[PDB]
């Protein structure tokens, strides 16, 4: 089952202030208006990156695994929620499809009402996460609205992903190597922006480097 | 016995750090947590969002910057600078020059 | 003119309000 | 005939502040301490010193 | 103007094939011999520009 993404999945590229302005960059982002999967639960892909989401109330889900095996012969990343804060570590455990009753460590760490927004990324140059969190509209489907994820960690870890695991309804969603342009307001926040390759008035928005495009032909 | 490993995990565990006082309102050298330069270094009420280490203007060219030892945002001036010109009469008049 | 003001005419102010690192 | 430009009058670095409170010592003035052959490893990491 | 004027300053970030455009990396990271060669490329760019 699938649901449209609408504007969702920007983030902050860098740490930067910027102000008043229009400024353009590419990495790996959320495209505009893609099928992301509907859920209210298995093991799955994190092919170059993921965006994950869910319509939270009483901060449900507990946690997070990721890695090449999440069942030993590598440290795969564990991440566990405790109310507002979270506990990391990287370990070698081999559970069954229960390991949030399961319950060779080289590192450890500890920090429908809403929607809840994360973004986990490999850089190579190690790990980071994004996140944000709103209130909604007790809809399922993701609502039509914008705001960018902030960062929380950086993992200097060096663990091999290629799947992971989960410990409301969410949906899961893959981040895409893109151009984007990006609006900042006065006080330093990104507040709107452009999927530059999603049709060609966003190619044309993308190419003047502006939002507002007059009346005439453009290359 | 105090041994030390190191292995391709990043190091977290320094000793003390590189650092000066903080001089505004002068035209100075500057390092901010690497990012080095020279200007006139002043204080500043842009909102910074908490992650924000540093701030650009429309040229790309940076304009502000955290310290890392307060919460002070600050906002940089280049160097005061400019062609310096001679106005003269001809020599074969005078030889002041303004 | 208009002595009152830069001292322009009302025409050279509609223009000079139209148009529009280191 | 040529450009002016103000020269900066010192120098300044500004990095994080390192000092935190790390039990690191506590293996110098301790109590518990065991022999050679059954010598015991302190794992004293992710913290500052 | 203002197009001259700002692309003119947007490619001092270009590399033109240096090891990067901001000039205290190359002073800082490399020994004299190498660092005029990758000074030179950055030159060579920001002339042509």
């Amino acid at each position: 089952a699938y649901t449209n993404s609408f504007t969702r999945g920007v983030y902050y590229p860098d740490k930067v202030f910027r102000s008043s302005v229009l400024h353009s960059t590419q990495d790996l982002f959320l495209p505009f208006f893609s099928n992301v999967t509907w859920f209210h639960n298995p093991v799955l892909p994190f092919n170059d990156g993921v965006y994950f989401a869910s319509t939270e109330k009483s901060n449900i889900i507990r946690g997070w695994i990721f890695g090449t095996t999440l069942d030993s012969k590598t440290q795969s990343l564990l991440i566990v929620n405790n109310a507002t804060n979270v506990v990391i570590k990287v370990c070698e455990f081999q559970f069954c499809n229960d390991p949030f009753l399961g319950v060779n460590c080289t590192f450890e760490y500890v920090s429908f009402k809403n929607l809840r927004e994360f973004v986990f990324k490999n850089i190579d140059g190690y790990f980071k996460i994004y996140s944000k969190h709103t209130p909604i509209n007790l809809v399922r489907g993701l609502p039509q609205g914008f705001s960018a994820l902030e960062p929380l960690v950086d993992l200097p870890i060096g663990i091999n992903i290629t799947r992971f695991q989960t410990l409301a309804a969410y949906y899961v969603g893959y981040l895409q190597p893109r151009t984007f342009l990006l609006k900042y307001n006065e006080n330093g926040t990104i507040t709107d922006a452009v999927d530059c390759a999603l049709d060609p008035l966003s190619e044309t928005k993308c190419t003047l480097k502006t939002f507002t495009v007059e009346k005439g032909i453009y290359q | 016995v105090l041994s030390f490993e190191l292995l391709h995990a990043p190091a977290t565990v320094c000793g003390p750090k590189k650092s000066t006082n903080l001089v505004k309102n002068k035209c100075v050298n500057f390092n901010f947590n690497g990012l080095t330069g020279t200007g006139v270094l002043t204080e500043s009420n842009k909102k910074f969002l908490p992650f924000q280490q540093f701030g650009r203007d429309i040229a790309d060219t940076t304009d502000a910057v955290r310290d890392p030892q307060t919460l002070e945002i600050l906002d940089i001036t280049p160097c005061s600078f400019g062609g310096v010109s001679v106005i003269t009469p001809g020599t074969n008049t005078s030889n002041q020059v303004a | 003119p208009d002595p009152s003001k830069s001292k322009r005419s009302f025409i050279e102010d509609l223009l000079f309000n139209k148009v529009t690192k280191f | 005939t040529s450009n002016f430009r103000v020269q900066p009058t010192e120098s300044i670095v500004r990095f994080p502040n390192i000092t935190n409170l790390c039990p690191f010592g506590e293996v110098f003035n301790a109590t518990r301490f065991a022999s050679v052959y059954a010598w015991n490893r302190k794992r004293i990491s992710n913290c500052v010193a | 103007n203002a197009q001259a004027l700002n692309t003119l300053v947007k490619q001092l970030s270009s590399n033109f094939g240096a090891i990067s455009s901001v000039l205290n990396d190359i002073l800082s990271r490399l020994d004299p011999p190498e660092a005029e060669v990758q000074i030179d490329r950055l030159i060579t760019g920001r002339l042509q520009s």
